[PDB]
Order: structure tokens, then C-alpha cells, then sequence
């Protein structure tokens, strides 16, 4: 059901782009080809994309983003983000972008580079 | 070049260096007492020959490296407090560098990257207190 070299779970399939970029830049390359950052569904699907990674990157960049002036982090999908769902380790006193470490979740620097998956269905 | 002499074992020789790239992934404070335990440094490069083979051998993680600066103003300087003089302009607007596939970024000191030491050679051993 999945498109050739991606991988499917859980009714979702995913992509690795192997290549690292920023949170904007990783935004727009999958809302460029039918698809969207990571919208983590449950403690479940971070794990399957954690080992998926897990040979290739120290952290990757999800659908998910701090701002300022709301002082609320945000889905790409509209909704804030519900706090009891994810603990996210980092500053958040300027913007940030959230990337799944391994065991974690950071706010990160939205300019610094990294590895992004995509998602669809 | 004083003389020939190899680098110790999981070490890579390169010019007048030898380079470590970590197994696993940390914050850069950890990174660097790491580094510093092993009577080394989080990696620097000085010719361009280094950089080259930082950069190919890196693969597919990102790794740490030696350059801090106070602030998104202040200059870029090594782990010894030499200022960065090096025409490979680091991206980000952040305070602590790492290796991109494409080039060096920066990136806040939790995030989660593995590290690469350096250290110069020498065929016996000469030890910091
Ligand atoms: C935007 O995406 C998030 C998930 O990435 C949605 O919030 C989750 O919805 C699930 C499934 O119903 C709930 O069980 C959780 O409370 C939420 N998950 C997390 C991790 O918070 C949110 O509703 C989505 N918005 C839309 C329009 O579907
Ligand atoms: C950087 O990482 C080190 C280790 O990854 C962290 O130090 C650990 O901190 C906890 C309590 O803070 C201790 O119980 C652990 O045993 C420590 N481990 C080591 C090896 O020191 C440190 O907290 C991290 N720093 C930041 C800023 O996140
Ligand atoms: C993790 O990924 C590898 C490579 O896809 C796969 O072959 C393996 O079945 C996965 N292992 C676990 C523990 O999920
Ligand atoms: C700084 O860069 C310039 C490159 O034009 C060079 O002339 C100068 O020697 C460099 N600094 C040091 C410490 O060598
Ligand atoms: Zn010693």
C-alpha cells in the first residue's frame, strides 16, 4: 500500500529524506509532494520511526513548533499541542522547532539542520 | 614533519592530528568532558586536507566539533579560545557548531549529536595535569 522505499505502519506510510535541512525547508518538502512532517499519534509511532533512524540519525524534525507570540507549541495541523501528550525538553524563550532524539523530544533552533520524515496515508 | 607515527587504536591519522568520531549521540557539554577526558579536544581543523576528510568520513550523523561562541554576535572561536579564521561560514543562529552533510551548523547545547575529538601526534606521551 506504501509508494516504493517508503515505509508503512499503523496505516501511515513514511520517508527518511537523506538529507538534513531546517524546520521550514523540511515543512515545505513534503507539503510539496502530497505529504507532511511527522504528527506524532501516540508513544507508539515514535518508537517505530525511532528504530527505523536509529542507524542513520541522532534525531529527526516532526509537524511541530513554538511561537512566540502564542507561547503555545503547534501541529502543523493547527491544533496546540495537548501538554499531558509529549514532555519537550529544551528553551522555549524564542521560537523553537520540536526533533525527536532517540529517548527525547527538543526544542530546537528552527535554523539549525536535520534529517526529516514524511508522512501520509 | 618531525617523524612518522601512527595514531592509537579507533583514532583516524590525518596530517599532524588524530580524529575520533563517537558512537553515540550526547549534548555538546558532555561531548567536549569527553573529549577533554581522553586528553583531547572536540575536533578541530586547521589545513583544508582535515576539513575534506571531516566531512567524507563524517556519513549519515552529525557530529559535535570544537566551535562555541557567546552569542548569535559574538565571533566563532575553538575549544582553546583561538578565534575561528576559516573561509566555511557556519549556518544557524545558534551557539555550538556541528558537521551537516552540507558544511558546519549550530544547533543549542541539549540537542542530541555525536561528537568528534582531535588531538595532535607524537610516538610517546606528554601529559596536561
Ligand atoms: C493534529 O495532530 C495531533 C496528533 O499529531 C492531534 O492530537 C492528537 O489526537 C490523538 C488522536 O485523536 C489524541 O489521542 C491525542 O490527544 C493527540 N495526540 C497528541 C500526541 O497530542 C490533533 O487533534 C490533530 N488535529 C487534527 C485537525 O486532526
Ligand atoms: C549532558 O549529558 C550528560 C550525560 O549525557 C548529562 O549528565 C547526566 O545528568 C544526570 C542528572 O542531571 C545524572 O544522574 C547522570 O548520571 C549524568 N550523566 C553524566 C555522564 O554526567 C547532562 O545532564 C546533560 N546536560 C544537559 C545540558 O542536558
Ligand atoms: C528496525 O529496523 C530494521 C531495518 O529496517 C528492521 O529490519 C528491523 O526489523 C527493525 N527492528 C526493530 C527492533 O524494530
Ligand atoms: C585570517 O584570515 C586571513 C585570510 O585572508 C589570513 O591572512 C590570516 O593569516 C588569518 N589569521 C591567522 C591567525 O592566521
Ligand atoms: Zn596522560
Amino acid at each position: 500500500k506504501c509508494p516504493k522505499d517508503w515505509h508503512s505502519h499503523q496505516d501511515k506510510c513514511f520517508h527518511v529524506s537523506q538529507t538534513s535541512i531546517t524546520w521550514k525547508g523540511s515543512l515545505a518538502d513534503c507539503g510539496g509532494k502530497g505529504a507532511t512532517l511527522l504528527l506524532v499519534q501516540d508513544q507508539e509511532e515514535l518508537r517505530f520511526l525511532r528504530n527505523l533512524t536509529k542507524r542513520i540519525s541522532s534525531s529527526f524534525w516532526i509537524g511541530l513548533s513554538y511561537t512566540l507570540s502564542d507561547e503555545k507549541w503547534k501541529w502543523i495541523n493547527g491544533s496546540t499541542l495537548n501538554s499531558d501528550a509529549l514532555n519537550i525538553t529544551g528553551d522555549t524563550e524564542k521560537d523553537s522547532c520540536a526533533s525527536v532524539s532517540q529517548d527525547k523530544v527538543l526544542s530546537e533552533s528552527c535554523d539549525s539542520d536535520n534529517i526529516w520524515i514524511c508522512q501520509k496515508e | 614533519i618531525t617523524g612518522y607515527a601512527a595514531c592509537p587504536r579507533n583514532w583516524i591519522g590525518v596530517g599532524n592530528k588524530c580524529f575520533y568520531f563517537s558512537e553515540y549521540a550526547s549534548n555538546w557539554t558532555f561531548s567536549q568532558t569527553f573529549c577533554k577526558a581522553q586528553e583531547a579536544e572536540l575536533a578541530r581543523f586547521d589545513t583544508e586536507e582535515e576539513l575534506n576528510f571531516l566531512s567524507r568520513y563524517k556519513g549519515s550523523f552529525d557530529y559535535w566539533i570544537g566551535l562555541h561562541r557567546e552569542s548569535s554576535e559574538h565571533p566563532w572561536k575553538w575549544t582553546d579560545n583561538t578565534q575561528y579564521n576559516y573561509s566555511l561560514s557556519i549556518r544557524g543562529v545558534e551557539r555550538y557548531a556541528y558537521l551537516n552533510d552540507i558544511g558546519i551548523s549550530s544547533a543549542r547545547v541539549y540537542a542530541d549529536k555525536r561528537w568528534s575529538c582531535s588531538r595532535l601526534n607524537s610516538g610517546t606521551h606528554h601529559h596536561h595535569h
